[PDB]
């Protein structure tokens, strides 16, 4: 229909190509047809027909005019689809204007019948791509140069009715330049879906990805960098991270989630060299019913490193889970003081499962459960309820400083697990495990020699438990003994649940 | 653990601080849901509702309490047994 | 769909709620651009500007409206055809 033309309309409110709401009901098409509209309040392309399909190839649609409608004062984009299908192939969509005057929206798809499939194209202007109000978009092998991607919004001063927006991305790369003002490089507000498959999400003033008020975001093989900033920021909505990579500066966190958020990280990697890997809270929503106590899961071999593995903002409950051989090294901290002295605070619960491995230290975790996994404990620690199962272990890490023992304090102990512990025989000192309220189940201690050659044979306290506790311990070093130089030690429980390591001169 | 008169202002305000937070008449601090919530004793809905200040500290914030102690977390619809109020009004000279 | 006198207050405030948002004299809620923006009609710039309160709800508001309906989203430079104002002042006794 349109071939190699040069439609330029400096004419004000004069649209490069416009398809009337009741125009022809069929397939349009345009090749090599570069467009420019300087006319104020006039887009390069406006599609408005629920029956018309526009195909735009090897062209270039650009506008300089200050675009925006006064149908509830929302500022359109240099190409706007309100009804019908748009197919873009190798196209440039640009929007040059002002900061205060125009938003600079390059592409705008809104409405229950608005469709777009951008392929091999590139989009620019400090407003980026905006989708909302029941629209469907698919973007492949493309670039959002400076304005970012934004699906849905919050309350436009009235009731949000329903119909979800769906957006799919095939390795494109979304950027949001500091200049563009945009708070997050990619953002999804409301009951809307975004599937990302590969690409570079980079930018955001505050975050890389923001999902809030009930979004569903599936990020797959994406990579997320800045270029206090957060990698991913969630709310009361679902975010899935498959084989993605997320880096964060000192002042930030790789993930922030709060208000009943649900985060799953499988495979991939999250680093925060001087900050937190995961942050919880900062945006209060208090309801007495235990809704979906905000939960994070690192599974399927996920890697996660930082100064702390989890920082809790206080007075929301959290459920951290390392499973499927995931490994996270950090620290897990809370705020020490609650905001309201004398009120209910729920628990900080971590669950280490199927082959996983947290390496760090804590005095913030309310209830830790290791099960066929290992907590490599790096320093003195405090846990409320400890529970083990199926070879769950708590490996006290071997100190580099000789003589430096570590102590784990626990409120209650249950189930059945293994504890690797360090022993300094020449000094008569050892790691200790103290249980303060209640102990029970069959546990195993494995002793590591870390201060060799003892002058005499000397007893060393290993485990402390209450009154007449029900807990049994057994020395797991083979034959129930450890030979430290010319001395043999065995474990003996003495008086009120106090398991020491006795030993004397080894049989000749 | 300490007597009431330890908390008596220069002006004879009794239990000035660290006995009960008084609600304030200033808003700011931590906001609630950025979305309409009907939590106002059934008299309309709030949106991005900021915290309503609390002053002085209560009996159980030991070191935290005092004449400048201030908590900007609680939404105005919050209710606790550490939250009361102290009245003020202008001074009129005629 | 409701008569004007449905929204008449105990003290005869006419159209008290559910007709227009009235601008409030309180700041809090959603902040704006954390950089100096000039949107004060040519009278200087604002940094990290907190929303101005709006009370009562408007005609569109549905069931959000009421004596305590409060919206902390709009900046002092925003304008809309459902944003009005009501006046108040002190009581003088002599
Ligand atoms: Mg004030």
């Amino acid at each position: 229909d349109w071939n190699n033309q040069s439609i330029i309309k400096a004419g004000e409110r004069q649209h490069g190509i416009h398809i009337k709401q009741s125009d022809g009901a069929g397939v349009r098409t345009a090749t090599g047809t570069t467009i420019k509209v300087s006319g104020r309040q006039a887009q390069g392309v406006l599609l408005e027909n629920p029956a018309a399909e526009l195909r735009f190839q090897n062209g270039s649609v650009t506008s300089s005019g200050q675009l925006f409608d006064e149908g509830v004062r929302r500022f359109l984009g240099t190409v706007t689809v309100k009804a019908g299908k748009l197919v873009a192939d190798h196209a440039t969509l640009a929007n040059v204007s002002d900061t205060r005057d125009d938003d600079g929206i390059a592409l705008y798809v809104a409405g229950e019948q608005a469709q777009a499939s951008i392929a091999d194209s590139t989009l620019q202007g400090a407003g980026g791509v905006r989708v909302e109000r029941g629209a469907n978009v698919t973007v492949q092998r493309s670039t959002i140069v400076d304005g970012g991607l934004h699906i849905g919004t919050l309350q436009p001063l009235q009731p949000e009715d329903l119909p979800p927006s769906r957006v799919v991305l095939g390795d494109t790369s979304v950027t949001a330049v500091p200049a563009s003002g945009a708070p997050a490089a990619v953002s999804v507000f409301g009951a809307n879906e975004l599937t990302v498959d590969g690409g570079h999400i980079t930018g955001g003033r505050a975050a890389g990805v923001a999902a809030m008020d009930g979004a569903i975001v599936h990020l797959q093989r994406a990579t997320i960098r800045r270029g206090g900033w957060y990698g991913v920021d969630v709310s009361d909505s679902t975010v899935d991270l498959a084989q993605s990579i997320v880096e964060a500066p000192q002042l930030g966190a790789a993930i922030r989630a709060g208000r009943g958020a649900r985060v799953t990280v499988s495979g991939g990697s999250l680093s925060a060299p001087h900050g937190n890997v995961i942050e919880t809270g900062g945006g209060a929503r208090r309801f007495p019913p235990p809704a979906s106590p905000l939960s994070i899961t690192l599974q399927a071999g996920a890697r996660a490193q930082g100064r702390a593995l989890l920082y809790r903002v206080l007075p929301e409950p959290v459920k951290l889970t390392l499973a499927g051989g995931a490994q996270g090294q950090g620290d897990i901290v809370a705020t020490e003081l609650p905001p309201i002295p004398g009120a209910s605070s729920g628990p900080l619960d971590v669950a280490l499962a199927s082959q996983a491995r947290w390496t760090g230290a804590t005095r913030a975790v309310d209830s830790l459960s290791i099960d066929n996994a290992t907590w490599v404990m790096t320093d003195n620690s405090n846990v409320g309820a400890l529970r083990l199962a199926s070879d769950g272990s708590v490996d006290f890490q071997q100190p580099a400083e000789a003589g430096r023992f570590k102590v784990l304090m626990v409120d209650t102990l249950a189930g059945s697990g293994l504890f690797r512990m360090n022993v300094f025989a020449d000094l008569g000192l050892s790691d200790k495990l103290v249980v303060m309220r209640d102990a029970s189940g069959q546990h195993r201690l494995w002793v590591r020699n870390s201060g060799s050659e003892p002058a005499s044979a000397n007893t060393m306290l290993l485990v402390q438990t209450p009154r007449g506790s029900a807990a049994t311990f057994t020395l797991a070093n083979k034959d129930g003994k450890v030979d430290i130089g010319t001395y043999r030690y065995r474990l003996a429980a003495n008086g009120n649940g106090q398991w020491s390591l006795v030993g004397a001169k080894a049989p000749p | 653990t300490s007597a009431w008169n330890i908390f008596t202002s220069k002006w004879g305000v009794v239990q000035a601080s660290g006995c009960l937070w008084t609600w304030g008449n200033e808003f700011g601090g931590v906001n609630g849901a950025s979305e309409y919530t009907a939590n106002t004793g059934g008299r309309g809905s709030v949106y991005a509702q900021p915290a309503a200040a609390l002053f002085g500290g209560a009996w159980n914030g030991t070191s935290l309490s005092g004449s400048r102690a201030a908590l900007w977390y609680s939404g105005p619809s919050f209710s606790f047994a550490f939250f009361g109020a102290r009245g003020v009004c202008d001074h009129l000279i005629l």
